[PDB]
């Protein structure tokens, strides 16, 4: 199990995807979508990092592809449970 | 006609001052509609379950409600009541109630509703007390040791419980302490983000980060040395003793892997402001420590088959420190 | 408000001196507890069973109790009743 984290901005500083869905309420708002949900990437880089130690035992280099779809938005602070297979 | 003072299944009625039942009263109905139903002998934790612990919920209860001049009074009656030249030995009072058997035994219905409510009540302690353990002031040796790092795994709550029942006595200080903190906190975030308002953990325990962040290194190196501060208060203040006085009753003093500073700073402790102000310079060098040996070493994950396999071998989560039991330096030595 | 003396199922309430209740009531409080439970209508032999009977029991229980200048006044309360 994971969590989303508090803000964006963090994130949006360091990959420099300053997209205003994810930092701003207004722009959210502007796009009727839920709120300023979590970055995408980061959603990606965090199941990623968590299967990178849970299915390669913490081992780096032995992760050499991986694709996700985004099929759900996640709002910060959210508590996210994944599978793996 | 004149009644009797009572509750429950369990009563202590006192002697109040002739000229004082008619607004002792509005206290006790106050105070009666502030306890629970009795549980079969009073098993639930916030009934008291034996008459001195009756009397000193009360007077715990008393003491919030604007109406003084009966705390005191009632606090007095407590002494004379349980502790006749021994008036000082509260702590001693509540571990024998352990014994009773018209008290079914449980140490935490002891610690409050009587000790806690007591210094809730108590105005100033200070009546200079015998350090008669040392009384012996020829033949005995005090000497005072200060834990170090990682003694036990949940350590805030031991900070937790002191700040429930000595809160009197620590608010003074450890407030002075936590701005301290927060006038250093910020200036090395990135490595604590969760933010160090210890003030808001202990006024809300929902606010409180996990144990794992509290267990983080930047966090519990400053908080056992408050820890271990405010025990030093405490048992300086409960005596009435300055700081620098009670540290002339010890010989010497020294400390474990952590609490060394806090065994320095009370050799260079002499009064209560003196306390302070090397309490600060300490928790702001141990707040370095933490923030600085987690910087250069920053634990790291772990791959999970070995600490599945560590806790099914019955061993530890493993740790950069691991102790070793029964076995002698020159074979561990030989091991490694 | 002024409210009634009282026990048990059968009551016998008096006036005091109404710069009485205060004393007055501590020997009431002394005296409700050394009665026994109600039983049945009264049939033990220890509880009283008429209110003329409660009172009695009170004015002696408030003979041994130290505080005179009631134990007559309640006693020709008493007769007068």
């Amino acid at each position: 199990t994971s969590k989303a984290p508090g803000t964006n901005e963090p994130y949006a500083i360091v990959s420099g995807d300053y997209n205003p869905i994810h930092v701003s309420r207004v722009f959210a708002a502007y796009a009727k979508l839920p709120g300023t949900i979590t970055h995408g990437m980061y959603s990606s880089a965090s199941i990623r990092a968590l299967v990178e130690e849970w299915a390669a035992n913490n081992v780096a280099a032995r992760v050499r592809a991986f694709k996700c779809d985004f099929v759900g938005m996640v709002l910060p602070n959210d508590t996210l449970q994944t599978t793996m297979e | 006609r004149p009644f009797q003072l009572t509750h429950g299944s369990i009563e202590h009625t006192l002697l109040v001052p002739n000229d004082l039942f008619f607004n002792y009263s509005q206290l006790k109905d106050e105070f009666i509609k502030t306890l629970p139903e009795p549980t079969e002998g009073f098993a639930g934790d916030d009934e008291p379950s034996s008459p001195a612990e009756l009397y000193g919920k009360f007077i715990g209860f008393i003491s919030n409600a604007q109406f003084p001049q009966i705390v005191e009074l009632s606090l007095k009656d407590f002494e004379s009541r349980f502790l006749d030249n021994n008036n000082d030995n509260i702590h001693s009072f509540a571990v024998k109630l352990l014994d009773d058997e018209t008290y079914p035994t449980t140490i935490a219905k002891v610690k409050e509703n009587i000790v806690k409510n007591y210094y809730k009540a108590v105005k100033s302690i200070n009546k200079v007390e015998s350090n008669l353990l040392y009384h012996c002031k020829h033949d005995a040796k005090l000497v005072a040791i200060f834990g170090g790092q990682g003694n036990t795994d949940d350590y805030f709550e031991e900070l937790r419980e002191l700040y429930t029942l000595y809160q009197g006595l620590i608010e003074d200080l450890l407030v002075s302490i936590a701005e301290k903190l927060n006038q250093l906190h910020p200036s090395f975030d990135k490595i604590y983000t969760q933010g160090l308002n210890i003030l808001s953990w202990l006024k809300h325990p929902e606010t409180t980060p996990d144990q794992d962040y509290l267990l983080s290194v930047p966090v519990s190196c400053p908080v056992i040395c408050v820890i271990q501060l405010c025990h030093y208060t405490i048992t300086c203040k409960v005596l009435g003793l300055t700081p620098g006085e009670f540290r002339n009753s010890l010989k010497w003093s020294t400390g474990h892997s952590q609490g060394l500073v806090t065994a320095v700073t009370i050799a260079a402790s002499d009064s209560w402001d003196s306390f302070l102000k090397n309490s600060l310079t300490a928790v702001s060098l141990l707040l370095f420590i933490g923030s600085r040996c987690l910087s250069t070493y920053p634990r790291t994950s772990l791959p999970p088959t070995m600490l599945q396999d560590s806790l099914d071998n019955g061993e530890g989560r493993p740790s950069p420190m691991l102790s070793v039991r029964d076995l002698s330096i020159k074979q561990v030595e030989k091991f490694i």
